[PDB]
């Protein structure tokens, strides 16, 4: 479904990449962050754990996950968790591998953002 | 045979809902001549280990020997209840968020806030003394209630269980700086609760939520890493701009432990 929306229409593709930059930098830019590429700026786990905290309306503790990670494995446990409060905030298990995101696999990527964009576009 | 059976699930009687959140749902209710309140907690992924740590866990929470404590007056097993359910007493005021924040008939006096500081101080010390709980605790205005007398109470229904998420922090704006960074086990939890109390007498002062503007992502970001802290009010006597320095200090060991400032709140009451 979201896969056609993907590879046969790369103009709409384009348009569903926009969106998601408008939506994700709508909440992290209240932590000062900014997300101009989206094909590697999630990748390490980090934007998304804080993502969903500012969409869930919690803070993460910082011993919970890895704010700067410093391997391959640590990224992949970023993303494991931050799918875990996906699961939590009521998204069904997500469909990537987290060592997919690791991998800036884009369509992981972006079925992953777009689900996210799905659940909470209209959270202020 | 168990310890404990806890309470039957079908001695319930349920009135009405007054909350439901990501946490579970929120009824008034009856049992055994008692109004009650009960939480049917909402868990991902129950298993029967988890369970067990519940039904381990709960029996800490029932706390009858000290005015300034809410009890838990107990829990419903699951199974067989068809959800982990704690009861308390229905406390009429609710909590001193509540009292503080979303009062519409009537202010608390100063004199009244300096009494609920004293009662919260006095139940605080009185939990210091006990061996530690698995259940995460965390003091803040929506963790204390307010009974028919106006007394100010610990609830020790508000405790968070090892099978709820350590990762997601609710109310980050009572919670000391190292406790947002560092686990639990390697900080002094007793001392991180002193920074909580600080930031409650902030509250009682202001009458203003903490850091309202922000979200809770905002905030504990904010706190750990950007050093925000609450502003020292305007205008305030000098003794308690004192005493909320001394329970807002950076470094967790020199702050006062609450057993050293209930002597002190006793001073300043009016009564
Ligand atoms: C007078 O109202 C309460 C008394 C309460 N007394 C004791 N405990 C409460 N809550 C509580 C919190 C956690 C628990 F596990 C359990 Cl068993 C109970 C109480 C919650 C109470 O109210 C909760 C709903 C508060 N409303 C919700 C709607 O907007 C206005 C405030
Ligand atoms: C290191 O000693 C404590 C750590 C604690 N850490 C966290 N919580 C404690 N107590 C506590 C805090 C909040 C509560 F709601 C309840 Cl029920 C109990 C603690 C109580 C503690 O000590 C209680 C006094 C008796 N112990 C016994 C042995 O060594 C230390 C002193």
């Amino acid at each position: 479904a979201f896969d056609t929306l993907f590879d046969h229409a790369p103009d709409k593709l384009n348009v569903v990449k926009k969106t998601l930059i408008t939506f994700v930098n709508k909440h992290l830019n209240k932590l000062n962050l900014e997300v101009t590429e989206l094909e590697t700026q999630f990748a390490d786990g980090v934007y998304l754990v804080l993502l969903m905290g500012l969409l869930e309306g919690y803070f993460v503790p910082l011993h919970s996950f890895f704010l700067t990670p410093d391997s391959f494995e640590q990224k992949v446990l970023n993303v494991s968790f931050a799918f875990e409060l996906m699961q939590d905030g009521g998204l069904e298990k997500p469909k990537p591998r987290p060592e997919d995101i690791v991998n800036c696999d884009l369509k992981s990527t972006l079925r992953v953002l777009y689900n996210l964009f799905t659940k909470y576009r209209n959270v202020e | 045979m168990n310890k404990h059976s806890g309470i039957d699930f079908k001695q319930l009687n349920f009135l009405t809902k007054l909350n439901e959140n990501h946490s579970g749902e929120l009824w008034k209710g009856r049992w055994q001549g008692n109004d009650i309140v009960v939480k049917v907690l909402k868990v991902r992924d129950w298993s029967t280990r988890k369970s067990r740590d519940f039904n381990e866990e709960c029996p800490r929470l029932r706390i009858f020997s000290h005015p300034n404590v809410l009890p838990v007056l107990g829990a419903c097993q699951s199974p067989p209840a068809p959800h982990p359910t704690l009861i308390t007493h229905w406390m009429p005021y609710g909590s001193l968020y509540n009292v503080l924040h979303e009062g519409t008939n009537f202010v608390v006096d100063q004199s009244q806030a300096v009494k609920f500081a004293l009662d919260m101080a006095r139940g605080m010390a009185f939990l210091h003394t006990l061996e530690p709980l698995i259940p995460r605790h965390a003091l803040n205005s929506r963790s204390v209630m307010i009974d028919e007398d106006m007394t100010a109470r610990i609830s020790m229904a508000d405790v968070k269980f090892s099978f709820q998420s350590p990762g997601r922090m609710y109310a980050p704006a009572w919670v000391a700086p190292e406790a947002l960074q560092k686990k639990p086990e390697d900080t002094n939890r007793r001392s991180a609760d002193m920074w909580s109390f600080a930031v409650l007498l902030w509250e009682l002062v202001t009458r203003e939520v903490p850091f309202a503007d922000l979200s809770n992502m905002e905030i504990g970001m904010k706190v750990a890493l950007e050093g925000l802290r609450p502003t020292i009010p305007p205008g305030i006597s000098p003794h308690v701009s004192k005493l909320m320095k001394i329970c807002m200090n950076e470094d967790p060991a020199k702050r006062p432990k609450f057993d050293m400032i209930v002597p002190i709140l006793e001073k300043m009451q009016d009564k």
